[PDB]
């Protein structure tokens, strides 16, 4: 389950384990647009944690270019919660 | 196959039009969007002239724009709104000379969607925040500020949805440095769509809606809505704090409205009506747009009806209350899409179609001035007399093609070279207007020379002299010396022998070179003299304003430069050459040098060569260069450095200069020996090569475009009280001073003024006369308009019982008499389903009309074609296709008319022979093997000639719906159906069968047609897209058990190309665009803008560009948003086209990403560029 | 489901089409090519036009059934 509420100026991260992986469709091919996450996501003790799991964050997280190219970044926030 | 995408000439039409400081200095500048193109525009306040800054295609269609400044800033900053589901902002670059994306904030997917914000776009008054909005549901506002280092910062977005809510119009609301507050006009359709009796849809009110933005709360709140008595269309925002009363004016059918929160009464005052309108009364006003002038002491609204009048509103205020909004008519113009006041007293007016305008406003408004506070009768109206301008004086008309509706490229003035016939405008603005690959030269002064004259330049007396004080004029056997106006012998002591050169010597000093010598010549009457050595003579030589260089018979160079106190010195070396020198030039000097380094000279041995004059190398060569044949001329220049060479063949020549020689590239230029002379145009050097040529540079480009003149022999440049900045040119004995118009435009445009929207023409054969049908909807014929006015008249008198009589005879007389011109107040609108039309036949040469058929009221010309019928051999008859009564929306008609004119007194006059019924529009008239075919709605008729009528002899009943158009070639027949595209047509003569053979596998909106070859047909359609269609080889065309293929026929047609334009086109034609060019497919746009598809020759070609398109579709991605494979796929997905505008970036890219592109191409920038200019010079300039 | 727009099982003619028509005004209120298309073929002024479109929004098929 996504958030999928209005995405904000916040940027979305990945722990070690998921890095390289698109948040929607979980591909390590070619990272292409910067995920955004909605305010409330980013929030206090949430700050710089996992789009995917909710781990220390370390990585910007992307959306892939199949998912660039279907406009599935503009869902809203793809934190899975 | 594969095809290439280029622009010619842009879209000129402007959707929208902002104003600021986008320089940031108090410069006021006009940022406009013409739909698919960004561009900034300087009006100069001086000439009252509009300069393009800048033009950027954005790949996107632009929906909204706005201005908005930080608090305590300097400069505008343009935020857009755009297809793209993000907002975008942009400032601009002076210095770059760019627009620079600051931010760009995603928040939905693209396309122009209901629910995705795009369509409306609202500014905090103090730049505070922003609202983007949809037309339904969703609003999105963006917090606006700066940072610690005075960057533009923005906020997540916050929302202010609202389910089943249409959003007309949303403005900010200047409520100074409180909470940002914004106006919406709202309607909730929830109801309408629960209620079966349409009860609710009658009852539904418009809203006036306030959304605070809640900057310590950071959320949006609905705080205040309210119904309005009528809808309104648009609000223009009030202005608030210390500058005015705030609150919003809501522009509604017949009314404009004050409202504000808190115990604001509301203010309304009617819209005045023209006296002795003859509109149809049914007919509500609205106003169509506004523009705000603010000041220290006052403000007011320009706000423009329908009818193109504008009025001055203003609000007058007791305390913070407005008591009363007052207008006073102002002047009319052209319907506008946008009004901006400058600050410096300029209106600048965006035509909704056709021209724009710069109007210098002369004055702010005996006129009566209208009130809301005025006592008004139920159901009446305040009324004012329209006239000519008064407060606004024409500045400056932009010239734009928007509407194109009908073109067509030909020779129809013999100059071998075609001219694009273009139909455009609409309503009584429309035009016919021949379009010519050219810059328009304005003769000055003209005059005549005796005998054989062969030569003429052009010299001041001081360096300091703000014009040219000599002409000096040569013939085969002598040498005459003018003044700048009449022969001169004041300070002019020029030799009578034939003459080489004359120039400026120095600061104060003139110099002649003649075979035997060189004289001297100073301001003061002082002459010194230099004779050649020997028995020898001069041959050639080259200058510069400190230096001399001669070349001698056997190829001799001897040098000169000037000292100090003001003399030519003789340099003590001499240097002989391989070969008789043909031609030479010298450098101009930079203005803190006294002396130029570049010499080149031209030789008999098919070489340049490059020498130094400077005295650490003199006489020594630096570089050389082999030519295609013998130079003819040669002339170095700056915009840096490049040679550019003549050659006695028509190919000329660039190469950048240095004391290596670098990149070149080279073009037909004509057959004549191709002379090069030096310029002055838009302050810079440039250079005329002689078709005639100017070489210059624009948009950081360079541009090699002929004059639109006559046959030239030689030139120099001018400047004089009758010619700042021109030329002095001789063809045969002609002696002409020329001036250049323009820079920036591709084609120069002579306009023929049309009655009606011109629908379609054709060009009669043997004449190359035009026939043009023109056809407005909501249209007086001329005849109903006399009419009409004549009753009007009757009944102003019979509305009179007293002595009154006598004045309303008087008024009436008057009345009659008064002709407001179409062209400047609008031609009248009847009401719907009202038609008028005319066919026209005009000369292209110049726009006369020969005849001019007026159609009956409510017949509308909607086809029309010129052919032979084989029953009848030789005469010409042109057949126009009418409907009769037909209503658009909901679609009705009292069926149609096919009128039969012969064509006589040799293409002429329209004899009207007979009128033809038919039971459906005559949609598509084609000539076809002798007879005629006719689309009749959904029907395909074969017409023959008869003495009555027109004889049906063929049919067929098959098509799916209204065919929009007719092409042929042989037995094939292609019918475009208004929605279902192409479908193949063989007629067969022996059977006397229209037989349905093939179609399309897509629906298109066809809007027009051409035929490529046999097999295969280009489509336009109305949603901006070109495809190409190919019937697959082996194709058949020799043809309650059938059923055909997915319920069409049985053979498909295939789509090799599809490419969404981002313009509705209305036409296409395959054609060369330049003698001895390749043939190109050119295409022409609504909004006024021209292009062409190319083929590519071969795969090393095809693959370079699309490599090239791919690399800048990522590290140059459209400035607006909008992923640029995405924009070109709107429709369809892109197949087989580069778009070479998205190419022709690269060279408006910073040079590290050129140098990054071009490395991942394992090529060079000038390689790139080079690749680029070479394609778009085959095909077409 | 949350979109507007979507359909399911139970969609009727008259939902289809109200939503084919508003999503019809809305791409001719964007594409300014084709809203000056419209203006050229009934002879009217743009924001005359888009203010048309705007009404037709209300209820673009008539009533409900
Ligand atoms: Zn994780
Ligand atoms: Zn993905």
């Amino acid at each position: 389950i996504f958030c999928r509420k209005q995405a904000g100026v916040a940027i979305g991260r990945l722990c070690e384990k998921c890095d390289g992986k698109c948040v929607i469709c979980d591909s390590y091919v070619r990272p292409c647009t910067l995920v955004r996450i909605c305010d409330e996501c980013n929030y206090g003790s949430y700050q710089g944690r996992c789009v995917i799991c909710g781990g220390p964050g370390v990585s910007d997280a992307y959306y892939c270019k199949e998912c660039t190219i279907q406009e599935k970044d503009r869902d809203g926030c793809p934190k899975i919660v | 196959m594969f095809l290439y995408n280029l622009t010619l000439q842009r879209a000129t039409g402007i959707s929208f039009a902002i104003h600021g400081n986008f320089s940031g200095t108090k410069q006021q500048e006009i940022v406009v969007s013409r739909g698919k193109i960004l561009e900034l525009l300087r009006p100069d306040p001086n000439t009252g002239k509009v300069h393009t800054l800048l033009t950027v295609e954005v790949f996107g269609v632009i929906r909204s724009l706005m201005a908005f400044r930080l608090t305590g800033g300097t400069k505008d900053y343009i935020v857009v709104g755009s297809d793209s589901g993000r907002i975008v902002i942009l400032e601009y670059q002076p210095s770059k000379n760019m627009f620079e994306k600051i931010h760009q904030e995603t928040f939905g997917k693209s396309g122009c969607r209901r629910i995705v914000p795009g369509q409306f776009l609202a500014v905090d008054p103090k730049g505070r925040a922003v609202m983007i909005s949809a037309i339904e549901k969703q609003k999105l506002v963006y917090i606006l500020n700066r940072d610690a280092a005075a960057r533009l910062t923005i906020s997540s977005p916050l929302e202010a949805h609202k389910a089943n809510t249409l959003v007309y119009h949303v403005v900010g609301v200047d409520v100074g440095f409180e909470n940002p507050m914004f106006a919406c006009l709202e309607m909730d359709y929830e109801e309408a769509d629960n209620d079966p009796t349409g009860e609710a849809a009658a009852n539904t009110q418009q809203t006036l809606t306030f959304y605070e933005l809640d900057l310590g709360l950071n959320h949006v709140v609905r705080k205040y809505s309210e119904p309005l008595e009528e809808h309104g269309n648009f609000l223009i925002t009030v202005p608030g704090g210390s500058d005015g009363p705030s609150g919003v004016l809501i522009c509604s059918e017949n009314y404009i409205t004050y409202k504000n929160f808190g115990d604001q009464p509301d203010i309304r005052c009617p819209i005045p009506r023209r006296r002795n309108d003859l509109d149809d009364p049914e007919r509500g006003m609205i106003f169509v747009c506004s523009a705000t002038h603010k000041t220290k002491s006052m403000f007011f609204f320009l706000a423009q009806t329908e009818q193109g009048d504008i009025f001055k509103i203003t609000l007058e205020t007791d305390e913070d209350m407005v008591t009363e909004i007052r207008l006073k008519y102002f002047d009319t113009v052209p319907v506008a899409a946008a009004m901006c006041v400058l600050k410096t007293g300029f209106l600048f007016v965006a035509s909704e179609f056709g021209n724009h305008y710069l109007y210098q406003i002369a004055h702010l408004g005996e006129e009566p001035e209208f009130s809301s506070a005025m006592p008004l009768e139920e159901g009446d109206t305040f009324f004012f007399q329209p006239r000519p301008l008064k407060n606004l004086v024409l500045v400056d008309e932009l010239d734009s093609l928007s509407p194109i509706l009908f073109c067509q490229i030909a020779d129809l003035a013999n100059e071998d070279t075609p001219q694009l016939y273009v139909a455009c405008g609409r309503g009584p603005r429309s035009s016919l207007r021949v379009l010519r690959h050219g810059l328009e030269v304005s003769e000055m002064a003209v005059s005549e020379l005796p005998g054989n004259p062969n030569a003429v330049w052009t010299v001041r007396r001081h360096i300091e002299d703000e014009f040219d004080a000599y002409i000096i004029v040569s013939f085969v056997n002598a040498t005459l010396v003018l003044s700048i106006g009449e022969e001169v012998t004041d300070s002019g002591f020029l030799g009578t022998t034939p003459t080489l050169s004359c120039s400026l010597l120095g600061d104060d000093a003139l110099v002649q070179v003649y075979p035997d010598g060189i004289r001297h010549i100073r301001a003061d009457k002082r002459v010194n003299e230099w004779k050649t050595p020997g028995k020898k003579t001069i041959v050639k030589c080259a200058v510069n304003q400190r230096q001399v260089v001669i070349a001698l018979t056997g190829g001799e160079l001897v040098y000169f430069e000037m000292d100090p106190s003001g003399q030519l010195n003789e340099y003590t070396e001499r240097k002989e050459m391989s070969a008789d020198v043909v031609c030479m030039s010298l450098a101009n000097v930079p203005p803190g040098e006294q002396r130029s380094r570049f010499l080149a000279v031209g030789l008999v041995d098919n070489t340049v060569r490059i020498i130094s004059l400077d005295p650490s190398d003199c006489l020594q060569p630096l570089s050389m260069q082999a030519l295609p044949a013998q130079p003819e001329s040669l002339c170095i220049v700056e915009m840096f450095l490049y040679l550019n060479i003549g050659l006695q063949n028509g190919v000329l020549l660039r190469t950048v200069l240095d004391p290596v020689t670098g990149d070149l590239s080279d073009t037909r230029t004509g057959s004549r020996p191709v002379k090069l002379f030096r310029v002055r145009m838009q302050g810079q050097e440039a250079v005329l090569a002689m078709r005639s040529w100017l070489s210059y540079s624009y948009q950081s480009r360079f541009h090699l475009t002929p004059l639109s003149y006559e046959t030239l022999e030689f030139a120099s440049g001018f400047a004089s009280e009758q010619c700042p900045e021109g030329i002095v040119a001789i063809s045969t004995n002609t002696l002409r001073i020329l001036a250049l118009e323009k820079l920036g435009a591709v084609f120069n445009q002579v306009a023929f003024p049309l009655q009606y929207t011109p629908r379609k023409f054709v060009i009669h054969p043997e004449s190359n006369n035009l026939i043009i049908i023109e056809t407005d909807h909501n249209a007086y014929t001329e005849a109903t308009k006399a009419q009409r006015k004549q009753q009007m008249a009757e009944e102003m008198v019979e509305a009179a019982g007293e002595d009154e009589r006598e004045l309303a005879a008087e008024m009436a007389a008057a009345f009659l008499n008064e002709n407001l011109p179409e062209s400047i107040f609008g031609a009248p609108k009847a009401g719907n389903g009202q038609w008028a039309s005319v066919i026209r036949v005009m000369n292209p040469i110049q726009g006369n009309t020969l005849d001019l058929v007026q159609l009956e009221q409510n017949e509308a010309a909607f086809s029309v074609a010129v052919c032979r019928f084989s029953n009848t051999g030789e005469d010409w008859y042109v057949l126009v296709g009418v409907a009769k009564d037909l209503i658009l929306n909901p679609r009705s008609v009292a069926g149609g008319f096919v009128y039969t004119y012969k064509l006589v007194n040799n293409g002429e006059k329209l004899e009207f022979l007979h009128k033809t019924p038919v039971e459906e529009v005559p949609a598509a008239i084609a000539p076809f093997q002798g007879r005629v075919l006719i689309g009749v709605g959904k029907l395909l008729r074969v017409y023959d000639l008869g003495k009555k009528k027109l004889l049906r002899k063929c049919e067929n009943k098959h098509i799916a719906n209204y065919i929009s158009g007719i092409q042929t070639i042989g037995h094939r027949v292609i019918v475009s159906d208004v929605q279902e595209s192409f479908i193949w047509v063989r007629y067969k003569r022996n059977e006397n069968q229209l037989i349905i053979f093939a179609d399309d596998t897509y629906p298109r909106w066809v809007t027009t047609a051409s035929l490529l070859d046999y097999d295969t047909v280009a489509g336009a359609d109305k949603f901006g897209n070109i495809c190409v269609v190919r019937l697959p080889p082996n194709t058949n065309d020799e043809v309650l058990w059938d059923r055909g293929l997915l319920n069409g026929a049985s053979q498909k047609a295939e789509v090799i190309m599809n490419y969404h334009v981002g313009e509705t086109v209305l036409s296409l034609q395959k054609t060369t665009l330049i003698p001895g060019g390749s043939e190109s497919l050119v295409y022409t746009t609504l909004s006024g803008g021209i292009g062409i598809l190319v083929p590519f020759t071969s795969h090393e070609d095809h693959d370079f560009f699309q490599h090239v398109e791919m690399h800048l579709r990522s590290e140059h991605p459209p400035l607006c948003g909008r992923d640029h494979l995405s924009f070109r796929s709107y429709y369809f997905p892109v197949k087989n086209v580069i778009d070479g505008d998205l190419c022709e970036q690269f060279n408006s890219m910073e040079p590290n990403k050129q140098k990054n592109v071009s490395e991942e191409l394992d090529r060079t920038p000038p390689e790139v560029s080079k690749k680029l200019e070479d394609i778009r010079t085959r095909y077409a300039f | 489901s949350k979109y507007i727009g979507t359909g399911h099982a139970d969609t009727t003619k008259w939902e289809w089409l109200v939503n084919q028509h508003r999503d019809s005004y809305c791409s001719y209120m964007g594409h300014f090519d084709l809203l000056n298309y419209f203006a050229i073929a009934e002879n009217e002024s743009k924001a005359r036009v888009r203010f048309n479109l705007m009404e037709k929004m209300l209820q673009p098929c008539g009533p409900p059934a």
